């Protein structure tokens, strides 16, 4: 089970994004159960937005630790 | 078959029932 | 006998540096071949693919610089 | 005077925009003359919509013919 | 025919589209019957966007494999 | 007799749009004939929503292939 | 007769690949100045304009990449 | 019969190692020019193009490095 | 007398290709400065501004590519 | 007639199939300067410019290879 | 007071945006004086819309003189 | 007196080209922090930031290209 | 502790960001106390708008200050 | 006592120049892993990440150019 620095960071965000995905699924189920109160819709939308925020921050970090060391090894000679 | 004429028929039938 | 010189020595040093990273990329693509929307699966795919890219570029670059060093050593035999 | 491949494309729609300005101005004037009918309100929405559609279509044309060759000139090398 | 490595990677993401195209066609021609409801529109939107993500991931994985083995050939001297 | 992939997709939508456009007029003139009931108004509203949602589906199903093929072109090198 | 290289060969291959795309786009523009709200007109407009966009992008990228192979292989002469 | 030296023998050996790449690229180009908007056709042609670029670049680079090796070994026999 | 090299000649060819593009943009922007929502200049504003953008990009890319060719020729002397 | 040596012979011989390109590139540039926004015309000019670049690179590289050939052959008479 | 080319084009709209900014308040207070009519509400909204049009045109004109010469100086090397 | 060479001369000439652009940018920053809603103030911020970006990038490009010219000329003394 | 040329800018904006951090909740409390009047709604919406404006301005500043010298980084050679 | 050459002293000078950039960026990343919504926290994240980018890039470039200088000197011993 190999895991590099990029892998370490990706799993570091994974720990949170997985539980947040479970929470947003549960929020969708709750909205299905009582699809009347708009506050439930607000909470579900906020939690989905935070889920997307987790995923996009992870994407950004894996990209920024990619371009920097690609540049480092560009000057490797 | 176009949409300008259907807008025209809407603007015409909204008045065709006025009188 | 798989004869291995100093260039081959450092190449094998990278090869044993990562256990099965090429393999990991292969099952990453294979698992993405059927369910290309999983969060963790996509995360692992991108991370391992970028890691592989850095791995291979670093290998090529160090092989080139060892080329430069030992070619410069040899060309002074005269 | 001078006119490129974008100026003529923009001017292609200019023959209808002036017509539609004249028509919508007459629509407002005749609405002011008598407002006690929904026929004029319906024609008003029919004509302002055509105006917005002309303007947005012309903007789309100039934007897409910008991007048609922005990429070509990007790899002009 | 002929098979190297890049085309094998592309064909890895071709077995899925082999039935995703049929499924998206089915979603499309069942949408046309009754698209008044938001259910069919949302399902088609999701399926088509997932196909978008599928093809984009295939494009990315065939592009990244170009650079990694373009390094060696460019760095072959 | 040219029809590319985008035109192919639009072909599956034009024949559906034409039917809705022909039946919305047959709803409108019937409504103008006898507007004393709300059921015919509801039927006309449903037909109009049918037409507009199918048109919007056509509008979005083309820009979603636009970016797929554009991303292919970006990695086409 | 005008000359045509391999780059010009592939560019002409695309140009002859599309039969009347330029004329189709021009006539779509011409009709869009007269009856724009027409569904069968406006949808065909947008579809063929997107097709023309992808055709031009494909032409430029194909000729650029073929120039890339040509430059890379020609760099190896010396 | 044509005469081919070590550089040319290597080039021909690598060319015959691959089977029908040139005609495959040409045919894929033909189908793409027929309809330059199919995602499947675009992806297939782009994969063929990238593989063909790799083929040509590797061919030229191996020829160049073998030429350098031969030049180095032949300059020192004077 | 004003000297002009080939790259300078190409730049001047672009400047004389467009009659008054800089000036046309100048009056377009000045006219929009007091009438922001009016038609027939807003569309003219966007069209002329895009024309100027593509003009400048084309000029810069052409002079750059010709400089690249010329530098390759000069360096290839040795 | 002006003198033309072996290097001149090869440079001029590498012109028969490329007979009308310098004037072709110049007239394409003039067409571009007439209106630098036509995608068809601009794409044609880009293709011709790429062809001209590869032509210059090829002729320069082959002439310098023959430079090296003749120099290596002539340096031995001492 | 140093002033570049972008400073000149910004000052082109600076003398216009300030008049509308000080006129929007002069319309808002007048509306607060007699809110009963929708007569001058449209005037206030129109003035604010043209104010934001000044803003957005200034944004676009300062944007476009950035990327063009950024490309020029990127190809400068 | 600290000596400034040709590249330092170019950088200093660029610096003297702008009167107080660094201070202007700093003042734009702190009045923006005080209230980032004043339209004239925020537009002045945008313009000053764009000028700062273009000025710094152009100065770096000019110094680097003059360095490249110096490298090309210095390469040939031996 | 350690502070570079971008840390000082970010803290310079955080000085004003914290005020809105502590004030948006204050405005939300007043809105919750008296939900009837729309004036509190207007104040809350305007102030969250200014919050997001602070955020976007700070992001733009740090982004442009990274790109101003990244281009130099590519040309330290 | 490790042997540190001029490039090693340059790298150590970058390392000692920044106080705790490694720990700062690591802690910022951990704080995003915990809760990435605080504007100050995300702002510190962005600032630290950009500063780390500039740090590593500039350090690598300086090491590369100094190595090139030293290589030129060494080759010029002969």
């Amino acid at each position: 089970p190999w895991s590099g620095y990029l892998d370490d960071v990706s799993a570091k965000f994974d720990t949170g994004v997985d539980n947040l995905q479970t929470q947003v699924t549960e929020a969708l189920d709750k909205l299905a159960a009582k699809p009347s109160d708009p506050a439930l819709l607000a909470a579900y939308q906020s939690k989905l937005s935070e889920y997307n925020l987790y995923r996009n921050a992870q994407s950004n970090t894996v990209k920024v630790f990619k371009d920097i060391d690609a540049a480092i090894i560009q000057n490797f000679r | 078959i176009s949409d300008a004429e259907i807008w025209d028929m809407v603007s015409q039938n909204i008045s065709a029932i006025g009188d």
